[PDB]
């Protein structure tokens, strides 16, 4: 389920979600 | 389960034992070397780590605990324990280094790793013979590849301390573990153990900064060493912590010393004055109950004093306090839980209140100072690195939002900027390779839009900052300009202290409705 590798691929400031 | 009793099975063995002893070691060699054989032409990496565990580690813990017969001398013991070590030691190492060895010759790694790291290894030189970025099999040998680096290192480590008299150690004794340790945290950056072993090292030179740097970055990675906290808490919140007890014996060093204005003295007051003020806000009963409690205050004056006038050759320790100290509020949580209390609210927003003003001083007697130099990364990338935290936490937000200090200085800073969307680039810069899987910047530096990155050649690489098109300093500089102008902007955008873009103008300046 975990990849241990660095993955490049996945908020910016809003208080508000 | 099964093979789980096959290692216990060789720990037992080992317990129980000149010749045979070596005998002994290089059957339990033959069988494991064997089985990482089968695995290897997920076992890998847990036939390493059961290896370490039982039949390396075991030994290992045996000679330091008769080695620490000797200190406390031992003349005729120290050259004689040395003698039947280097009569294993080569065979440890073997073990890990042949693994490494026969990786390296089955398989390709440049779709996973950067391509310099063969060379790094000093291993030499088929289509299918490259592993795909992420097939399971391709994860289990960089993993078996970090483990390999990882056990080296520690063996490396154990070496030096033996093959030492005192226990006192210049810098560069422990440079072979380290570039080790370093190999295995490029690879596979979010294994915490790495950064852990490393701050073991430092802890042998009294490098308590960086130990404890090392040491924070080993319980916050993606994959964080559960060594991470105790190792941390050992040296700043335990009274009868060894490292703790350690670390006042060299602020008492430091005390003596403070006349002195040598830069190794202005680098060490930078890296330890730094630890008593982060230990009083995580442990304060610890920092209210010794010798130097009393020197609270004066620890951060000339911890201030020195970032504004002794910064210039000695930014790359005060880059480190930042990030340390980034870092200590998320240790700050763990070790004190989520808050409650009204009191337990006050506590942490105090510690928030510090962090802040150490942003502020950065940016307005560093930063604001030095926003044009374009030979030192370390600038620009401490105000990314700032706001890459702040984005990254809502509670941190909004305090960051509600701090006019901090406001007014960013407002500072990003007016300058204007007077020399989002930005994109073809490689990582230093300070994102430090800090990736670091947990609160959310594991990579989301400022810029990598998204392309991923579709790019030579990835590996990339992310390592290598790449065919390199920047001049001066590029690099102008593209950490762009993208601290655009992330200032966002952030500024929902401030809560008044400040404005005229639109005239084109700067920031402080507003209000009367």
């Amino acid at each position: 389920i975990v990849n241990p590798l660095f993955q490049l691929g996945l908020n910016e400031f809003d208080s508000q979600t | 389960t099964d093979l789980q009793e096959t290692f216990s099975g060789f720990q037992k063995q080992l317990q129980s034992v000149d010749s045979l002893m070596k005998g002994a070691i290089q059957m339990i060699h033959s069988k494991i070397m064997q089985m990482l054989l089968q695995s290897l032409i997920s076992d890998a990496h847990r036939i390493l780590d059961l290896t370490w565990k039982h039949v390396h580690y075991p030994i290992f813990k045996y000679f330091q605990n008769w080695r620490n017969r000797n200190v406390a001398p031992n003349y005729a013991g120290h050259r004689q324990l040395n003698s039947i070590l280097q009569k294993i030691f080569p065979q440890i190492h073997k073990l890990y280094y042949s693994t490494l060895e026969l990786i390296f010759a089955n398989y390709n790694l440049t779709a996973l790793i950067p391509s310099d790291t063969r060379s790094k290894l000093n291993i030499s030189t088929d289509a299918s013979n490259v592993l795909k970025p992420e097939d399971s099999f391709s994860i289990d040998c960089v993993m078996a590849s970090q483990r390999c680096l990882l056990y080296i290192g520690c063996s490396q480590r154990y070496k030096i301390i033996m093959e030492h008299l005192s226990d006192r150690y210049q810098q560069a004794d422990f440079q072979k573990p380290l570039r080790y340790l370093d190999i295995a945290s490029t690879i596979v950056p979010s294994v915490g153990e790495t950064f852990l072993q490393r701050g073991i090292c430092y802890t042998h030179t009294k490098n308590f900064g960086n130990a404890a740097y090392q040491f924070v970055r080993s319980s916050l990675s993606r994959l964080p060493s559960d060594a991470g906290i105790p190792n941390f808490t050992n040296l700043l919140g335990d009274p009868n912590g060894s490292l703790f007890k350690k670390l006042l014996n060299s602020l008492d060093d430091l005390k003596v010393q403070e006349t002195i204005k040598k830069r190794i003295i202005n680098m060490e007051i930078m890296e330890f004055y730094i630890l008593p003020l982060i230990g009083s806000h995580i442990f304060p009963q610890t920092w209210k109950n010794n010798r130097h409690s009393d020197r609270l205050k004066h620890f951060q004056t000339l911890l201030f004093d020195k970032i504004e006038i002794r910064y210039i050759k000695n930014i790359s320790m005060i880059f480190q306090d930042l990030i340390l100290l980034i870092g200590s509020f998320h240790m700050y949580q763990m070790i004190n839980g989520v808050s409650s209390n009204i009191r337990s609210i006050q506590s942490e927003t105090k510690f928030l209140e510090f962090i802040f003003k150490f942003f502020t001083h950065l940016i307005d007697k560093v930063i604001m100072k030095e926003f044009k130099n374009c030979e030192m990364f370390q600038y620009l990338a401490m105000a990314r690195i700032m706001m890459c935290w702040i984005k990254s936490h809502k509670n941190v937000l909004k305090f960051a939002h509600r701090s006019t200090s901090f406001c007014q200085s960013m407002v500072n800073l990003t007016n300058e900027l204007l007077s020399s969307h989002r930005p994109t680039r073809d490689y990582f810069y230093e300070e994102d390779i430090m800090l990736k899987e670091f947990g609160p910047t959310k594991f990579t530096l989301s400022d810029f839009n990598d998204e392309k990155l991923l579709s790019m050649d030579n990835l590996p690489d990339r992310l390592v900052g290598k790449s065919k098109n390199k920047l001049t300093a001066k590029e690099e500089h102008s593209s950490r300009v762009q993208v601290l102008v655009y992330s200032n902007k966002k952030f500024l955008e929902k401030n809560c202290c008044g400040f404005k873009l005229d639109t005239e103008k084109k700067r920031y300046v402080h507003t209000a409705v009367k």
